[PDB]
């Protein structure tokens, strides 16, 4: 048996290796009481971790440990990890090896420290760190293709041919669901609703996950915005207030397609996919166009696959057809890739060991693996 | 005759004195229909709602008829003119024209 | 053991900590003989304290030590404290710690002076000052809600979420039962009965406590007041005179709801509760609406809970049903909270020690407690 | 010529384009008589507009048409505008074009309705709506920098680089002088002075404008408050009562710096400025730090520029020196910028014509301008 933990901005996915679905999934947040409460017998609890924070959200101030694939504060992460192994998993790290997932083009310090905390803070016989794009590919069960991985933290592109990986071809994009949420809150103010607090900031995120969608054609839906009949959908808040949104709801997802709205010079998600392909050789380009794979937390919005197919086919030559595979439960695909990877016979030999860590040091992470 | 629209009861013309109040309503036969009240072709009454104008919508179970009401209070002389009532349903669009006159 | 004293305007509630009800309850009044007596062998007794004054009410002039949650005269309070310990309690302050209750948004001088008098005027090993709204919550046993505390002195609102309190959200309202009494005496004159003396001023207060009730709908009862067969009741004075009131009695309670009758801009009691809720965060608002708690001397009148319920539901969204909890013995709830508060083991460590006071000074009250 | 109207919360500034100072400045308040008057020969005057309300303040109840940069009631605004033109200016809207000022991240409905009222309620050949931060920049005579705009309504930040706009970089903060006033009235109660009425509510605002100041260091002045010699100052009310304040005065301005006192998560005014700069590109950051501009009604208090200077320098790199320019008459800078904007020859073509409005409708406001 082995443990697989998928850490990305906004959510923690954890479970046992060799199992199709993770045992526990919760948001990755740390919250502290900004307001001093006056009572006798209060448990205090300087900080709350996981869904506990969500319930007691109004009093607490929520801080995300990981921003843009980067961990802002290490101690907060430790509390989260403690929370996952003890509170939901109810298992000891000493007993089971642990697998962690890493975002592409990530700075060196985050990988070395992450292993250092795992070996020293929690005692474990072995651990391994893997790239998020490859695990999603394994979940898919496809040997060759291009993986579009976007989540709450950072959008990443990683084309794969016959297991071989091209370092030059890997592209990192600074667009993310959390970034979208800031855009979304900003867009709500024009309507007449204002959210300036982290606790209700999450509420728009909740809204975004189900209410928001991606238009097949941005220009055509906006044009039809004037006759708001089906475009406006009612939303209910914990407060009891009712929120109605029209053309505003579909443009937020558009921002990934149109970074210009966010003001950033960096190109949209479909162009970035093209850059990875342009970078790649002529021999492998034709299969990659037809093998596009979508994964991550922010890829759950409907219409993404249809719009991406449309945009990629338009920019790309008509000489070859374009197929994009975006299966359901794509958000959890990285964790599954991790669970399958751990279960493979070759992989167990390829573990960073506690014994190996102590002589060589933390720096072996880059040396041993990709 | 002619197709019969969405209005069981069409809005009616009326006269109002200065300082007085007048109420106009429209009934629609049985998602709930949406009603827009217009002053002239391009003026929307919903964006003109304040002390002078009120909008009231109600549903009655017994007849399966929706009653939409336009409320005018302290009707100033400036409110004299032509008003248009538009109601939209799942499969139909319809409108009616009525005139409000303020005397004094 | 420990001693708990609840001081609010008009009444003194005191007793041993850990008991169901206080040992002695009497009104908070100081009275002096305005008329010179011509007798030999008279005690002379420069002042009378408590219910003793009520018996000899006609000769004496009655002065309330606390106005609007503010103590007008400090030595009068000392006389009442002396009276509460030595006369009914039959206990020494040196032997038992003493707990006092304080009103929200109350001036700094009142808390600092109160401790100064307790540490030096009466010797006691320790003492503590607590806010009235929190103690009422303890009697309830509830950990989350919004507390409407209105007493003879001043109406106070303090929303509580899971033991945490928002200082900004706390609203002070200048409405009180004593204020109502002035309105009531004013209203009696129109009928043809006039009271211009403090001694009979209390008599209308006595009338107010049982005869007056809050109408479910002000306009409808007043409308039905044209024909009076149920509205009019006969009240018997100590004098022997018969007083009958009609629509006049239900409207006095109405003024809390309608400050306009009093002539003050500030909104009614139900609007103030909304103000406190609006200040609070969206996430915690849903529990607060259904967790309303009524406490204090002036919340005694029947129909208050029913009128508040319809009014709060009307202004608030229809999405969440509203619950108002107003249990019997709500008047004594603040003292009860104090008795339970003293009882907990954790609380005793928290008491402001006599030893701590001598070096640091009276100013530590703000520093330590809320 | 042309007419320029600056409508921020609490005050109305109006005058003729091409003039250094506005013709009339008065508060933006509409007041109605709450108490019935029993006299013969009274005007009756259902409402009072402007400074007229200030003189007859005790009888009347005062309503602010604009809250947090949002107009709560449109008819009250109409009376104000009527009052600004006919009562002081003594001019006809038909004769002169009119310029109005808008706050950043303001809802769409407020801009569309405002134009609709100016075109139909008043007959004007043309009108234009501009953002408050940019007009202040013109009054300054600078085309590059960062503008900190705070007033009675809402605090807004809008960095400007060589005529370009950065919508993402623009940050709205829910802090205002009016908000400070509520904090201030609350703080007075602890000292034993209580104001619960709107009429005396402005009295503390008057107090705040001259008596309040911003401490160079919050901890050090509060520390020296023990020996209150120079920290106490006497204020005379219209009533004749005398009010003395100590450490209480400097801390109210502190709240802008410390939102925590207010109870809100959002960061203080200096942190917000950093957020706007961080968002902006690295190439233009160096000039922005030394080009800080302060504008608005609540930036008047002494020491604001000095406290901001140390705080911005401390958080910011020491690599570049920090300069803040806050010239005298900064309050009137927005109106002044409007007057200059109207004056330029290029601008007149830019005005939204009456003719353009009639066909297209109120929706052209967002289309034509920022």
């Amino acid at each position: 048996a082995a443990l697989v933990i998928d850490n990305g901005s906004g959510m923690c996915k954890a479970g046992f290796a060799g199992d199709d679905a993770p045992r526990a999934v919760f948001p990755s947040i740390v919250g502290r009481p900004r307001h001093q409460g006056v009572m006798v017998g209060m448990g205090q609890k300087d900080s709350y971790v996981g869904d506990e924070a969500q319930s007691k959200r109004g009093i607490l101030t929520l801080k995300y440990p990981i921003e843009h694939g980067i961990v802002t504060n290490w101690d907060d992460m430790e509390k989260i990890w403690h929370h996952t192994f003890y509170n939901e998993l109810r298992v000891a790290p000493e007993e089971h090896p642990v697998l962690l997932t890493e975002a592409p083009l990530n700075p060196k310090a985050n990988r070395e420290k992450m292993t250092q905390i795992m070996f020293e803070t929690f005692n474990t016989p072995a651990m391994y760190v893997a790239i998020q794009a490859v695990l999603s590919l394994y979940a898919s069960g496809r040997t060759t293709g291009i993986v579009m991985d976007s989540g709450d933290g950072v959008t990443h592109t990683v084309p794969i041919y016959e297991g071989y990986a091209l370092p030059h071809a890997i592209l990192r994009l600074d667009l993310a669901g959390r970034d979208l949420t800031d855009y979304l809150m900003k867009i709500l103010t024009e309507r007449g609703y204002s959210f300036t607090t982290t606790a209700e900031r999450e509420i728009v995120r909740d809204i975004k996950e189900k209410l928001c969608y991606v238009a097949l054609d941005f220009e055509q839906e906006m044009a039809t915005a004037a006759s708001s009949s089906s475009l406006e959908k009612s939303y209910e808040l914990p407060d009891g207030q009712v929120i109605t949104i029209g053309n505003e709801r579909f443009r937020c997802p558009e921002a990934l397609f149109q970074p210009s709205f966010l003001g950033m010079e960096s190109c949209g998600i479909h162009e970035t996919t093209f850059n990875s392909i342009m970078k790649c050789d002529v021999d492998i380009r034709k299969d990659l166009y037809a093998n596009t794979v979508l994964s991550g937390g922010t890829t759950m919005y409907p219409g993404i696959a249809d719009r991406m197919q449309k945009e990629i086919t338009a920019l790309a030559p008509s000489t070859m057809k374009i197929k994009i595979i975006a299966p359901p439960e794509r958000k959890y695909s990285v964790w599954i890739g991790g669970s399958i990877l751990a279960s493979l016979s070759t992989f167990q030999q390829m573990w960073i060991s506690k014994q190996e860590y102590d002589e060589s040091g933390p720096s072996i992470v880059h040396r041993k693996c990709f | 005759d002619d197709p019969i629209g969405l209005f069981v009861m069409r809005p009616q013309d009326g006269e109002v004195t200065v300082g007085g109040s007048i109420t106009f309503s429209a009934r629609v036969a049985g998602k709930p229909p949406v009603v827009k009240w217009f002053k002239g072709k391009w003026v929307d009454l919903s964006s003109k709602v304040g002390q002078h104008l009120q909008l009231h919508d109600s549903y009655d179970r017994a007849s399966k008829v929706y009653l939409f009401e336009l409320h005018i209070t302290d009707a100033q002389p400036a409110f004299t003119g032509s008003y248009r009532c538009e109601v939209s349903t799942k499969d139909k669009f319809d409108c009616s024209n009525f005139n409000l006159t303020v005397h004094e």
